[PDB]
Formats: structure tokens, C-alpha cells, sequence
């Protein structure tokens, strides 16, 4: 109806905003990967472990290329 | 009583008025080094008509400076010495010269 | 349940391995869960995250990027009103980082 | 850094009052930013100066 | 002690301190290193917080 369409706008705003914060830092993420990471830390996960996961998945993708 | 409010604010550095009569209005809770930047406002409604703005500025400039000498400089050795028959501009420039040069 | 699918989608997204029948997918996933379960960090300090956010704002006002400073403050102040927050911020902060470049995107 | 210091030194030393020492010191501080390339208007001149500062270490490599 | 800066009053030699910036990701210390000279007292009325931030912008260049 209407309240199911306002939440999509309020989510698209914040998902543009987090991409802004991501590239003012110069994180290597893009719009697709950040939506996975944001979803993961919504449920409650140690970001210091999730960061090390990404920091070595990107470290092991280079030995294969 | 206006001149008695003027005689202790400039020579000893006292602003005692529970009812807001003197045109300098102390703001409390400025215990830090914002004593020069804050804590003294020239209230324009209680400046009497027989004082122009520049005399009302210099009386605040002396009265803050003796209080600055006591509160921040920690040097308490003061006793620091027709509108009202043209002795405003006489004594105030002397008090401005003695205190600010000692400051 | 949703967590396992999220980690699989994370492996697919970051590592570019869209086939689960690739052995490299399962090696990346096994690593991801093993790194997840190797608890070796302190928990997130909310105050240190707030200090870092404020310092990023100070770096923007120092470099006279006024639109980016006002942006950064507006977005961090909006996001921090309704623990998990500081987790996202610390995540993005360490994730890669480290260029002062344009990023208006306003 | 030098005539601005020369502008600062004579204006501070002559004053009788602590308010002229504070107000002329900020003039010394503000004229440094404008005679340098750290201003908001002279930042685009600094951004081209970044590339020559890039070319020095580029020649080093 | 190696330069002639040690031949000065020990007050102003003590007040200058290395300031660490906040730590950057992958970078060198040449981009993050600056002196702070820290000031505490009646001198802070002349050398306010606005002065030291603008001095640090000068040291940045």
C-alpha cells in the first residue's frame, strides 16, 4: 500500500548514504557487496571478524588470478 | 547609587546587584579561561542616558581586567586606583592606563 | 539459517564465485566460517567509534570540504538514532579505506 | 612567514592592551593562509601543486 | 640536544611534543606526523584552540 512503499525509500536513502561513507573512506566495496555486509551486521555479528573474512577473501582472490 | 555601582566595578572589581540595575551583567559558571571572551555583557537597556556607548565600553574593559587579574592571573595585589561634571573621561582613562599596562 | 545464506552470498559477492559447485567457493566459505569462529578481538568500543567519527568530521572541516563535512555529520547523526551501529561504522572504517577523494554524490 | 612576522611583531609590541595583541595575532595567522595555498579559494592552485609534488617522488622512482 | 635548539629555556623545549594523528589505513608516517606545540595557561587566551588548529594546517603544508 503506502507504508510498504515509504520503507523502501527510507532504505534506498540509507543504502546510498552508506555507499557515500564507503567511498569517502575509499573502501573497496561496491553497492552490491555493501548490501550483504549491512544485512549481516543487522543481526549482530562481530565486525572485527567479518572484516578479517573480507580482508583475506580479497587476499586469496589474487593468488587465483 | 549608579555612580556607587560604577565606583566599585572599576577600582576593586565588584558587580553586586541582585536586581539588574548596572549595565554590566556577569554571566556565572565561566570558571574556565572564557573570562575574557564571555562572562561580561554590556546590557544596553541599563546604560543610563548620561553615559555614551564608549564610556560604557571602557568601564567594562577595566572591570573585566581587574577580575581577569584576580581570577586567571592569580595576582591579588590591586587596590587599583554635564553628564557627571566631565570627570567620567578623566578618571577612566587613568584606570585604563594603569591596569592594562600592569596586565 | 539466514546467517548461512548471508555468508554464502557474501562469498559469492566479494570473491566473485557464483558457482557453489566450485571447490574454490567451498574453500572460501570454510575459511570465512573458520575466521568467524576464531574469536581473537575485543568487542566494539562505542566511545572509540564516536571519537573516530568525530575525527573524520574534523579532518573534513580542516581540509575545507564543507559539503562533505556537513554531509558526514548529518548522516552519522541520523544513522546513530535507531551497538550494531558502531559495528557497521568500525566495519566500514577498517574494510579498506584511505583516500581523500571527491565523493560528492549528493 | 617573514614579512607577516614583521607585520605581527611591530603591531603587537606597540600596543598597550591585550585586545590588540589577540586581534593582530589572528591577522598574522590569517594572512599566512592567504599568502600560502591553504585557503579555500587557493586550494585549486594547491591541487595543481599536488601534481608537481607528485612529480618529484615520481622522478625519484 | 644535537642541534642548537637545546641552548634555550627548558620551558619551551618541554612544551613542544610529537602529536600522533589518527591512524590511517595503508599509508606511511610521512603523511601522518605533525608537531602540536601544546599550551596551558593564561597564554591560552592568546593562543586559543582556533590558533593551534590553523598552525597545524600550516605545518601540514
Amino acid at each position: 500500500a503506502a507504508a510498504a512503499a515509504a520503507n523502501l525509500n527510507a532504505v534506498r536513502e540509507t543504502m546510498d548514504v552508506l555507499l557515500e561513507i564507503s567511498r569517502i573512506l575509499n573502501t573497496g566495496l561496491d553497492m552490491e557487496t555493501l548490501s550483504i555486509c549491512v544485512r549481516l551486521c543487522e543481526q549482530g555479528i562481530n565486525p572485527e571478524a567479518l572484516s578479517s573474512v573480507i580482508k583475506e577473501l580479497r587476499k586469496a582472490t589474487e593468488a587465483l588470478k | 547609587p549608579v555612580l556607587s555601582f560604577l565606583y566599585r566595578w572599576i577600582y576593586d572589581g565588584e558587580l553586586e546587584d541582585t536586581y539588574h540595575e548596572f549595565f554590566v551583567a556577569s554571566d556565572p559558571t565561566v570558571k574556565t579561561d572564557r573570562l575574557w571572551h564571555d562572562k561580561y555583557t554590556l546590557r544596553k537597556s541599563m546604560i543610563p542616558s548620561f553615559m555614551t556607548m564608549d564610556q560604557s565600553r571602557k568601564v567594562l574593559l577595566i572591570g573585566k581586567s581587574i577580575n581577569f587579574l584576580h581570577q586567571v592571573c592569580h595576582d591579588q595585589t590591586p587596590t587599583t586606583k554635564t553628564d557627571l561634571e566631565n570627570a567620567f573621561q578623566g578618571k577612566i582613562d587613568a584606570a585604563y592606563f594603569e591596569t592594562s599596562k600592569y596586565l | 539459517a539466514q546467517q548461512e545464506r548471508d555468508v554464502r552470498e557474501l562469498v559469492r559477492g566479494v570473491a566473485g564465485l557464483q558457482d557453489e559447485a566450485d571447490p574454490n567457493f567451498q574453500l572460501a566459505l570454510n575459511f570465512a566460517w573458520s575466521n568467524f569462529r576464531f574469536h581473537r578481538f575485543l568487542d566494539v568500543n562505542s566511545h572509540k567509534i564516536e571519537k573516530t567519527i568525530e575525527g573524520i568530521y574534523e579532518k573534513f572541516v580542516i581540509h575545507s570540504d564543507l559539503s562533505k563535512a556537513a554531509s558526514w555529520k548529518r548522516l552519522t547523526e541520523e544513522f546513530l538514532n535507531a551497538d550494531a551501529h558502531y559495528s557497521i561504522l568500525s566495519l566500514l572504517l577498517c574494510l579498506s579505506d584511505s583516500p581523500s577523494n571527491s565523493s560528492y554524490v549528493e | 612567514l617573514e614579512c607577516s612576522w614583521d607585520e605581527l611583531w611591530n603591531k603587537v609590541q606597540q600596543a598597550q592592551d591585550l585586545d590588540h595583541i589577540i586581534a593582530a595575532h589572528e591577522v598574522f595567522l590569517d594572512t599566512i593562509i592567504s599568502r600560502c595555498l591553504l585557503d579555500s579559494d587557493s586550494r585549486a592552485l594547491l591541487n595543481q601543486l599536488r601534481a608537481v609534488f607528485d612529480q618529484i617522488i615520481e622522478l625519484q622512482n | 640536544r644535537a642541534t642548537n635548539a637545546q641552548f634555550d629555556s627548558p620551558e619551551i623545549l618541554r612544551r613542544l611534543d610529537v602529536r600522533l594523528l589518527e591512524v590511517s589505513p595503508g599509508d606511511t608516517g610521512w603523511d601522518v606526523f605533525s608537531l602540536d606545540y601544546h599550551v596551558d595557561g593564561p597564554i591560552a587566551t592568546v593562543f586559543t584552540r582556533e590558533c593551534m588548529s590553523h598552525y597545524l594546517r600550516v605545518f601540514n603544508f
